[PDB]
Protein backbone atom coordinates (compact mmCIF):
# COMPACT_ATOMS: atom_id res chain seq x y z
CA UNK A 1 0.00 0.00 0.00
CA UNK A 2 1.49 2.94 -1.11
CA UNK A 3 1.06 5.88 1.46
CA UNK A 4 2.76 8.16 -0.30
CA UNK A 5 0.54 8.46 -3.20
CA UNK A 6 -2.43 8.48 -0.36
CA UNK A 7 -0.96 10.92 1.32
CA UNK A 8 -0.44 13.40 -2.55
CA UNK A 9 -4.26 12.52 -3.27
CA UNK A 10 -5.23 14.17 -0.07
CA UNK A 11 -3.05 16.93 0.04
CA UNK A 12 -3.77 17.82 -3.89
CA UNK A 13 -7.57 17.46 -3.02
CA UNK A 14 -6.87 19.82 0.12
CA UNK A 15 -4.91 22.39 -1.56
CA UNK A 16 -7.27 22.77 -4.57
CA UNK A 17 -9.86 23.48 -2.00
CA UNK A 18 -7.42 25.92 -0.20
CA UNK A 19 -6.71 27.95 -3.06
CA UNK A 20 -10.61 28.58 -4.24
CA UNK A 21 -11.53 29.71 -1.05
CA UNK A 22 -8.04 31.91 -1.11
CA UNK A 23 -8.93 33.75 -3.95
CA UNK A 24 -12.64 34.17 -2.61
CA UNK A 25 -11.92 35.48 0.96
CA UNK A 26 -8.90 37.68 -0.48
CA UNK A 27 -10.74 38.95 -3.39
CA UNK A 28 -8.90 38.31 -6.06
CA UNK A 29 -11.71 37.69 -8.55
CA UNK A 30 -15.35 39.12 -8.53
CA UNK A 31 -17.39 36.85 -6.18
CA UNK A 32 -20.00 36.23 -8.91
CA UNK A 33 -17.84 33.63 -10.08
CA UNK A 34 -17.72 31.31 -6.94
CA UNK A 35 -20.05 28.90 -5.43
CA UNK A 36 -20.85 27.60 -1.81
CA UNK A 37 -20.19 23.85 -2.14
CA UNK A 38 -19.44 21.38 0.80
CA UNK A 39 -15.75 20.01 1.06
CA UNK A 40 -14.73 18.39 4.66
CA UNK A 41 -18.34 18.79 5.97
CA UNK A 42 -17.45 22.24 5.50
CA UNK A 43 -19.44 25.15 3.65
CA UNK A 44 -16.60 26.48 1.05
CA UNK A 45 -16.56 28.78 -1.89
CA UNK A 46 -15.46 27.71 -5.23
CA UNK A 47 -15.12 29.29 -8.75
CA UNK A 48 -17.36 28.33 -11.20
CA UNK A 49 -14.94 30.06 -13.73
CA UNK A 50 -14.23 26.71 -16.14
CA UNK A 51 -10.88 28.31 -17.39
CA UNK A 52 -9.67 29.17 -13.54
CA UNK A 53 -11.20 25.94 -12.21
CA UNK A 54 -8.92 24.30 -14.98
CA UNK A 55 -5.42 25.90 -14.49
CA UNK A 56 -6.13 24.92 -10.45
CA UNK A 57 -6.35 21.53 -11.45
CA UNK A 58 -3.81 21.32 -13.75
CA UNK A 59 -1.41 23.42 -11.28
CA UNK A 60 -2.23 20.16 -8.50
CA UNK A 61 -2.21 17.39 -10.67
CA UNK A 62 1.25 18.19 -11.64
CA UNK A 63 2.20 18.90 -8.38
CA UNK A 64 1.48 15.39 -7.18
CA UNK A 65 4.15 12.98 -8.33
CA UNK A 66 6.39 15.46 -6.21
CA UNK A 67 4.73 14.73 -3.03
CA UNK A 68 4.09 11.27 -3.74
CA UNK A 69 8.14 10.95 -3.69
CA UNK A 70 8.50 13.62 -0.57
CA UNK A 71 10.26 15.93 -2.72
CA UNK A 72 8.00 18.94 -1.92
CA UNK A 73 8.85 21.43 1.10
CA UNK A 74 6.19 24.33 0.67
CA UNK A 75 3.22 24.96 -1.79
CA UNK A 76 3.16 28.77 -1.83
CA UNK A 77 -0.17 30.60 -3.22
CA UNK A 78 1.21 34.44 -4.36
CA UNK A 79 -1.48 36.77 -4.40
CA UNK A 80 -0.14 39.57 -7.12
CA UNK A 81 -1.06 42.88 -7.95
CA UNK A 82 -1.24 44.63 -11.51
CA UNK A 83 2.29 44.48 -11.71
CA UNK A 84 2.63 41.10 -10.73
CA UNK A 85 4.28 42.20 -7.17
CA UNK A 86 3.41 40.30 -4.12
CA UNK A 87 0.90 41.25 -2.67
CA UNK A 88 0.28 38.57 0.07
CA UNK A 89 1.51 34.60 0.10
CA UNK A 90 -0.42 31.78 1.49
CA UNK A 91 2.72 29.00 2.80
CA UNK A 92 1.67 25.52 3.05
CA UNK A 93 4.88 23.87 4.79
CA UNK A 94 4.61 20.29 4.31
CA UNK A 95 6.58 17.65 5.52
CA UNK A 96 5.91 14.13 5.49
CA UNK A 97 7.40 11.78 8.32
CA UNK A 98 8.54 7.90 8.32
CA UNK A 99 5.12 6.26 7.73
CA UNK A 100 5.59 3.44 9.57
CA UNK A 101 3.36 3.34 13.03
CA UNK A 102 0.78 4.54 10.43
CA UNK A 103 -2.91 3.75 12.58
CA UNK A 104 -5.44 1.28 11.55
CA UNK A 105 -8.37 3.41 13.68
CA UNK A 106 -9.82 5.59 10.95
CA UNK A 107 -6.44 7.32 9.49
CA UNK A 108 -7.94 9.28 7.10
CA UNK A 109 -10.95 10.33 8.29
CA UNK A 110 -8.85 11.95 11.40
CA UNK A 111 -7.00 13.10 9.03
CA UNK A 112 -9.56 15.04 6.77
CA UNK A 113 -10.77 16.73 10.39
CA UNK A 114 -7.29 17.91 10.71
CA UNK A 115 -7.53 19.61 7.30
CA UNK A 116 -10.97 20.50 8.02
CA UNK A 117 -9.64 22.72 10.30
CA UNK A 118 -7.62 24.35 7.92
CA UNK A 119 -10.03 25.47 5.88
CA UNK A 120 -12.25 26.80 8.17
CA UNK A 121 -9.38 28.65 9.81
CA UNK A 122 -9.30 29.92 5.58
CA UNK A 123 -12.85 30.56 5.65
CA UNK A 124 -12.83 33.80 8.97
CA UNK A 125 -9.00 34.83 7.73
CA UNK A 126 -9.83 38.24 6.60
CA UNK A 127 -10.38 38.63 10.64
CA UNK A 128 -6.59 37.92 11.65
CA UNK A 129 -5.06 39.66 8.61
CA UNK A 130 -4.12 43.03 7.44
CA UNK A 131 -6.57 44.67 5.24
CA UNK A 132 -4.64 46.12 1.80
CA UNK A 133 -5.58 46.26 -1.65
CA UNK A 134 -6.31 43.17 -2.93
CA UNK A 135 -4.08 41.84 -6.04
CA UNK A 136 -6.14 40.53 -9.09
CA UNK A 137 -3.96 37.64 -10.23
CA UNK A 138 -1.93 35.25 -8.79
CA UNK A 139 0.28 32.40 -8.88
CA UNK A 140 1.37 28.92 -7.21
CA UNK A 141 5.10 28.37 -6.51
CA UNK A 142 6.41 24.94 -5.13
CA UNK A 143 9.48 24.47 -3.51
CA UNK A 144 11.09 21.02 -3.65
CA UNK A 145 14.08 19.48 -0.87
CA UNK A 146 16.18 19.39 -4.30
CA UNK A 147 17.21 21.82 -6.22
CA UNK A 148 14.26 22.69 -8.06
CA UNK A 149 16.09 22.69 -11.95
CA UNK A 150 16.19 18.56 -11.13
CA UNK A 151 12.43 18.28 -10.74
CA UNK A 152 11.06 19.75 -13.89
CA UNK A 153 10.63 16.68 -16.15
CA UNK A 154 9.15 15.26 -13.08
CA UNK A 155 6.37 18.19 -12.54
CA UNK A 156 5.75 18.26 -16.21
CA UNK A 157 2.90 15.73 -16.25
CA UNK A 158 0.63 17.88 -18.02
CA UNK A 159 0.56 18.39 -22.13
CA UNK A 160 0.89 22.21 -22.75
CA UNK A 161 1.37 23.00 -18.96
CA UNK A 162 4.69 23.70 -18.65
CA UNK A 163 6.61 24.82 -15.35
CA UNK A 164 9.56 27.21 -15.33
CA UNK A 165 11.93 28.06 -12.18
CA UNK A 166 10.51 31.19 -10.64
CA UNK A 167 11.68 34.65 -10.72
CA UNK A 168 12.79 36.44 -7.54
CA UNK A 169 10.30 38.98 -8.08
CA UNK A 170 7.55 36.61 -8.16
CA UNK A 171 9.05 35.62 -4.50
CA UNK A 172 10.38 37.79 -2.75
CA UNK A 173 8.52 39.96 -0.42
CA UNK A 174 10.74 42.83 1.78
CA UNK A 175 10.69 41.65 5.63
CA UNK A 176 6.76 40.57 5.44
CA UNK A 177 5.28 40.00 8.61
CA UNK A 178 4.71 36.07 9.25
CA UNK A 179 0.72 35.55 10.19
CA UNK A 180 0.10 31.63 11.71
CA UNK A 181 -2.88 30.53 10.98
CA UNK A 182 -3.06 26.47 11.51
CA UNK A 183 -0.60 23.92 12.27
CA UNK A 184 -1.53 20.15 12.41
CA UNK A 185 0.72 17.13 13.11
CA UNK A 186 -0.67 13.31 11.82
CA UNK A 187 1.27 10.04 11.13
CA UNK A 188 1.12 10.80 7.56
CA UNK A 189 1.66 14.32 7.68
CA UNK A 190 2.75 17.48 9.37
CA UNK A 191 1.75 20.91 8.25
CA UNK A 192 1.55 24.27 9.10
CA UNK A 193 -0.17 27.38 6.83
CA UNK A 194 1.25 30.83 7.66
CA UNK A 195 1.01 34.33 5.85
CA UNK A 196 3.49 36.14 4.77
CA UNK A 197 2.04 40.09 4.74
CA UNK A 198 3.18 43.73 3.69
CA UNK A 199 5.56 45.36 6.54
CA UNK A 200 4.06 47.94 8.18
CA UNK A 201 5.94 51.63 8.37
CA UNK B 1 7.14 32.95 15.08
CA UNK B 2 9.69 30.34 13.12
CA UNK B 3 8.48 28.68 9.72
CA UNK B 4 9.79 25.78 8.83
CA UNK B 5 11.54 26.26 5.57
CA UNK B 6 13.01 29.98 5.37
CA UNK B 7 13.17 32.33 3.16
CA UNK B 8 16.27 31.02 0.60
CA UNK B 9 17.29 33.43 -2.04
CA UNK B 10 19.73 30.25 -3.55
CA UNK B 11 16.97 27.77 -4.04
CA UNK B 12 14.13 29.37 -6.06
CA UNK B 13 11.29 27.76 -6.38
CA UNK B 14 9.03 26.00 -9.59
CA UNK B 15 6.02 27.76 -11.21
CA UNK B 16 3.35 27.33 -14.11
CA UNK B 17 4.54 28.94 -17.26
CA UNK B 18 0.64 29.78 -17.85
CA UNK B 19 -1.04 32.63 -16.03
CA UNK B 20 -4.17 32.37 -14.44
CA UNK B 21 -6.79 33.60 -16.65
CA UNK B 22 -8.24 37.52 -16.41
CA UNK B 23 -12.04 37.35 -15.29
CA UNK B 24 -13.71 40.59 -15.77
CA UNK B 25 -16.77 41.59 -13.90
CA UNK B 26 -18.92 41.16 -16.92
CA UNK B 27 -17.46 38.02 -17.45
CA UNK B 28 -18.48 37.00 -13.72
CA UNK B 29 -21.62 38.16 -14.53
CA UNK B 30 -21.82 35.56 -17.09
CA UNK B 31 -20.79 32.99 -14.71
CA UNK B 32 -22.88 33.74 -12.08
CA UNK B 33 -25.98 33.77 -14.35
CA UNK B 34 -25.16 30.66 -16.16
CA UNK B 35 -22.80 28.54 -14.12
CA UNK B 36 -24.45 28.73 -10.53
CA UNK C 1 -18.68 35.03 -24.27
CA UNK C 2 -18.14 31.82 -22.00
CA UNK C 3 -16.68 28.31 -23.12
CA UNK C 4 -19.21 26.24 -22.88
CA UNK C 5 -17.20 23.64 -24.73
CA UNK C 6 -15.57 23.50 -21.35
CA UNK C 7 -18.11 23.38 -18.96
CA UNK C 8 -19.92 20.59 -21.08
CA UNK C 9 -16.35 18.97 -20.99
CA UNK C 10 -16.08 19.59 -17.18
CA UNK C 11 -19.61 18.25 -16.40
CA UNK C 12 -19.10 14.98 -18.34
CA UNK C 13 -15.89 14.31 -16.43
CA UNK C 14 -17.13 14.80 -13.39
CA UNK C 15 -19.74 12.54 -13.99
CA UNK C 16 -17.86 9.90 -16.00
CA UNK C 17 -15.98 9.74 -13.05
CA UNK C 18 -18.64 8.95 -10.80
CA UNK C 19 -20.57 6.40 -13.41
CA UNK C 20 -16.98 4.38 -13.87
CA UNK C 21 -16.80 3.85 -10.25
CA UNK C 22 -20.31 2.99 -9.49
CA UNK C 23 -20.42 0.89 -12.49
CA UNK C 24 -17.22 -1.19 -11.19
CA UNK C 25 -19.10 -1.44 -7.49
CA UNK C 26 -22.56 -2.85 -9.14
CA UNK C 27 -21.20 -5.24 -11.48
CA UNK C 28 -18.73 -6.23 -8.63
CA UNK C 29 -15.78 -6.24 -11.07
CA UNK C 30 -13.19 -5.24 -8.05
CA UNK C 31 -13.82 -6.18 -3.84
CA UNK C 32 -16.43 -4.55 -2.43
CA UNK C 33 -14.05 -4.12 -0.09
CA UNK C 34 -12.38 -1.12 -2.20
CA UNK C 35 -15.15 0.99 -2.02
CA UNK C 36 -16.87 3.69 0.58
CA UNK C 37 -20.40 5.40 0.37
CA UNK C 38 -20.45 9.12 -0.82
CA UNK C 39 -23.43 11.49 -2.01
CA UNK C 40 -23.09 12.62 -6.14
CA UNK C 41 -25.82 14.53 -7.58
CA UNK C 42 -27.65 13.55 -4.48
CA UNK C 43 -27.36 9.61 -4.85
CA UNK C 44 -25.80 7.37 -2.20
CA UNK C 45 -22.76 6.01 -4.71
CA UNK C 46 -19.26 3.89 -4.22
CA UNK C 47 -16.27 5.40 -5.17
CA UNK C 48 -12.82 3.56 -4.68
CA UNK C 49 -10.50 4.38 -2.22
CA UNK C 50 -7.74 2.16 -4.16
CA UNK C 51 -5.29 4.71 -4.71
CA UNK C 52 -3.52 3.37 -8.13
CA UNK C 53 -7.03 2.61 -9.22
CA UNK C 54 -8.24 5.89 -8.67
CA UNK C 55 -5.56 7.59 -10.72
CA UNK C 56 -6.26 5.32 -13.52
CA UNK C 57 -9.92 6.34 -13.52
CA UNK C 58 -8.57 10.16 -13.11
CA UNK C 59 -6.14 10.04 -16.05
CA UNK C 60 -8.12 7.76 -17.92
CA UNK C 61 -10.61 10.95 -17.96
CA UNK C 62 -8.25 13.76 -17.83
CA UNK C 63 -7.20 12.94 -21.45
CA UNK C 64 -10.67 12.58 -22.84
CA UNK C 65 -11.86 15.62 -21.66
CA UNK C 66 -9.89 18.03 -24.45
CA UNK C 67 -11.62 16.00 -27.05
CA UNK C 68 -15.43 16.15 -25.23
CA UNK C 69 -14.02 20.01 -24.78
CA UNK C 70 -13.90 20.11 -28.90
CA UNK C 71 -17.01 17.99 -29.14
CA UNK C 72 -14.85 15.22 -30.81
CA UNK C 73 -16.26 12.52 -28.83
CA UNK C 74 -19.19 10.15 -30.19
CA UNK C 75 -19.25 7.54 -27.33
CA UNK C 76 -17.38 6.62 -24.06
CA UNK C 77 -17.62 2.98 -23.49
CA UNK C 78 -16.95 1.01 -19.98
CA UNK C 79 -15.94 -2.47 -21.49
CA UNK C 80 -16.17 -5.44 -18.73
CA UNK C 81 -13.95 -7.75 -19.84
CA UNK C 82 -14.17 -11.79 -19.07
CA UNK C 83 -10.87 -13.83 -17.47
CA UNK C 84 -9.71 -14.60 -21.25
CA UNK C 85 -10.11 -10.85 -21.86
CA UNK C 86 -13.29 -11.09 -24.26
CA UNK C 87 -16.07 -8.30 -24.04
CA UNK C 88 -19.12 -10.02 -21.57
CA UNK C 89 -20.60 -6.55 -21.06
CA UNK C 90 -20.45 -3.22 -22.03
CA UNK C 91 -21.45 0.48 -21.03
CA UNK C 92 -22.11 3.10 -23.44
CA UNK C 93 -22.60 6.50 -23.30
CA UNK C 94 -23.49 8.37 -26.29
CA UNK C 95 -22.74 12.08 -26.44
CA UNK C 96 -23.55 15.05 -28.63
CA UNK C 97 -23.11 18.79 -28.54
CA UNK C 98 -26.15 20.32 -29.79
CA UNK C 99 -26.13 24.07 -31.11
CA UNK C 100 -24.87 26.54 -28.13
CA UNK C 101 -27.24 29.09 -28.74
CA UNK C 102 -29.92 30.29 -26.86
CA UNK C 103 -29.20 28.38 -23.49
CA UNK C 104 -31.65 28.47 -20.44
CA UNK C 105 -30.72 31.51 -18.25
CA UNK C 106 -32.44 29.37 -15.39
CA UNK C 107 -29.86 27.30 -13.44
CA UNK C 108 -28.71 25.26 -16.56
CA UNK C 109 -26.11 23.64 -14.55
CA UNK C 110 -28.42 22.29 -11.58
CA UNK C 111 -30.90 21.29 -14.12
CA UNK C 112 -28.12 19.60 -15.97
CA UNK C 113 -27.11 17.52 -13.15
CA UNK C 114 -30.38 16.72 -12.20
CA UNK C 115 -30.71 14.99 -15.03
CA UNK C 116 -27.63 13.04 -15.09
CA UNK C 117 -28.60 12.51 -11.04
CA UNK C 118 -31.16 9.86 -13.41
CA UNK C 119 -27.98 8.18 -14.86
CA UNK C 120 -26.31 6.90 -11.86
CA UNK C 121 -29.86 5.96 -9.95
CA UNK C 122 -30.46 3.97 -12.82
CA UNK C 123 -26.69 2.13 -12.91
CA UNK C 124 -27.27 1.48 -9.09
CA UNK C 125 -30.11 -0.25 -9.94
CA UNK C 126 -29.25 -2.04 -12.92
CA UNK C 127 -27.73 -5.47 -11.38
CA UNK C 128 -31.31 -6.57 -11.23
CA UNK C 129 -31.88 -5.95 -15.34
CA UNK C 130 -28.76 -7.22 -16.21
CA UNK C 131 -27.44 -11.03 -15.77
CA UNK C 132 -24.73 -11.60 -13.40
CA UNK C 133 -20.63 -11.36 -14.63
CA UNK C 134 -19.03 -14.33 -14.40
CA UNK C 135 -16.03 -14.24 -12.22
CA UNK C 136 -12.50 -12.63 -12.74
CA UNK C 137 -13.98 -10.19 -14.80
CA UNK C 138 -11.79 -7.05 -15.44
CA UNK C 139 -12.51 -3.24 -17.30
CA UNK C 140 -11.51 -1.14 -20.29
CA UNK C 141 -12.26 2.21 -21.72
CA UNK C 142 -12.75 2.73 -25.00
CA UNK C 143 -13.09 6.23 -27.00
CA UNK C 144 -14.96 6.73 -30.30
CA UNK C 145 -14.65 9.83 -32.15
CA UNK C 146 -16.52 11.77 -34.40
CA UNK C 147 -13.45 11.10 -37.11
CA UNK C 148 -11.02 8.72 -37.45
CA UNK C 149 -8.08 9.62 -35.04
CA UNK C 150 -5.32 11.27 -36.46
CA UNK C 151 -6.27 14.57 -34.43
CA UNK C 152 -7.79 13.01 -32.06
CA UNK C 153 -4.38 10.27 -31.57
CA UNK C 154 -2.24 13.53 -30.42
CA UNK C 155 -5.24 15.03 -28.84
CA UNK C 156 -5.69 12.73 -26.55
CA UNK C 157 -2.01 12.15 -25.27
CA UNK C 158 -2.78 14.43 -22.34
CA UNK C 159 -1.15 12.68 -19.58
CA UNK C 160 2.33 11.95 -19.09
CA UNK C 161 3.34 8.21 -19.30
CA UNK C 162 -0.37 7.19 -19.99
CA UNK C 163 -0.25 6.37 -23.46
CA UNK C 164 -3.50 5.55 -25.74
CA UNK C 165 -3.41 3.22 -28.68
CA UNK C 166 -6.29 2.43 -31.54
CA UNK C 167 -8.03 -1.07 -29.84
CA UNK C 168 -8.61 -3.82 -31.75
CA UNK C 169 -11.60 -5.45 -33.36
CA UNK C 170 -11.71 -8.16 -30.66
CA UNK C 171 -11.84 -5.37 -27.76
CA UNK C 172 -15.07 -3.83 -29.46
CA UNK C 173 -17.23 -6.45 -30.75
CA UNK C 174 -19.63 -8.58 -28.89
CA UNK C 175 -21.65 -10.68 -31.46
CA UNK C 176 -25.36 -9.53 -31.78
CA UNK C 177 -25.43 -8.20 -27.78
CA UNK C 178 -28.68 -7.64 -26.43
CA UNK C 179 -28.84 -3.76 -25.61
CA UNK C 180 -30.38 -2.71 -22.79
CA UNK C 181 -31.40 1.34 -22.70
CA UNK C 182 -30.73 2.78 -19.43
CA UNK C 183 -31.52 6.55 -19.69
CA UNK C 184 -31.52 9.35 -21.96
CA UNK C 185 -31.48 12.70 -21.73
CA UNK C 186 -31.35 16.22 -23.78
CA UNK C 187 -30.77 19.70 -22.33
CA UNK C 188 -29.18 23.06 -24.11
CA UNK C 189 -25.92 21.61 -24.14
CA UNK C 190 -25.93 17.86 -24.00
CA UNK C 191 -27.79 15.08 -25.35
CA UNK C 192 -26.81 11.65 -23.90
CA UNK C 193 -27.98 8.37 -23.54
CA UNK C 194 -26.85 4.79 -22.31
CA UNK C 195 -27.05 1.42 -22.82
CA UNK C 196 -25.66 -1.67 -22.05
CA UNK C 197 -24.46 -4.61 -24.34
CA UNK C 198 -24.76 -8.02 -23.02
CA UNK C 199 -24.45 -11.09 -24.15
CA UNK C 200 -28.13 -12.76 -25.97
CA UNK D 1 -33.80 -0.35 -29.53
CA UNK D 2 -31.46 1.79 -31.97
CA UNK D 3 -28.48 3.48 -30.81
CA UNK D 4 -27.24 7.01 -32.22
CA UNK D 5 -23.54 5.41 -33.40
CA UNK D 6 -24.21 1.55 -33.99
CA UNK D 7 -21.40 -0.78 -34.04
CA UNK D 8 -19.14 0.02 -37.30
CA UNK D 9 -15.98 -1.71 -37.65
CA UNK D 10 -14.15 0.74 -40.06
CA UNK D 11 -13.82 3.16 -37.00
CA UNK D 12 -11.70 2.00 -34.19
CA UNK D 13 -12.21 3.56 -30.67
CA UNK D 14 -9.04 4.67 -28.47
CA UNK D 15 -8.45 3.01 -25.35
CA UNK D 16 -5.87 3.49 -22.73
CA UNK D 17 -2.58 1.45 -23.35
CA UNK D 18 -2.10 0.45 -20.03
CA UNK D 19 -4.66 -1.84 -18.22
CA UNK D 20 -6.46 -0.94 -14.79
CA UNK D 21 -4.85 -2.23 -11.62
CA UNK D 22 -5.31 -5.67 -11.11
CA UNK D 23 -6.28 -5.83 -6.84
CA UNK D 24 -5.72 -9.29 -5.25
CA UNK D 25 -8.25 -9.52 -2.13
CA UNK D 26 -5.24 -9.28 0.09
CA UNK D 27 -4.94 -5.80 -1.28
CA UNK D 28 -8.45 -5.06 -0.81
CA UNK D 29 -8.95 -5.75 2.70
CA UNK D 30 -5.94 -3.77 3.58
CA UNK D 31 -7.52 -0.45 1.48
CA UNK D 32 -10.68 -1.39 3.50
CA UNK D 33 -9.05 -1.37 7.01
CA UNK D 34 -6.38 1.36 6.27
CA UNK D 35 -8.34 3.99 3.70
CA UNK D 36 -12.39 3.46 3.56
Amino acid sequence: LNFGQVVADVLCEFLEVAVHLILYVREVYPVGIFQKRKKYNVPVQMSCHPELNQYIQDTLHCVKPLLEKNDVEKVVVVILDKEHRPVEKFVFEITQPPLLSISSDSLLSHVEQLLAAFILKISVCDAVLDHNPPGCTFTVLVHTREAATRNMEKIQVIKDFPWILADEQDVHMHDPRLIPLKTMTSDILKMQLYVEERAHK
Amino acid sequence: FIPWFPYDGSKLPLRPKRSPPVISEEAAEDVKQYLT
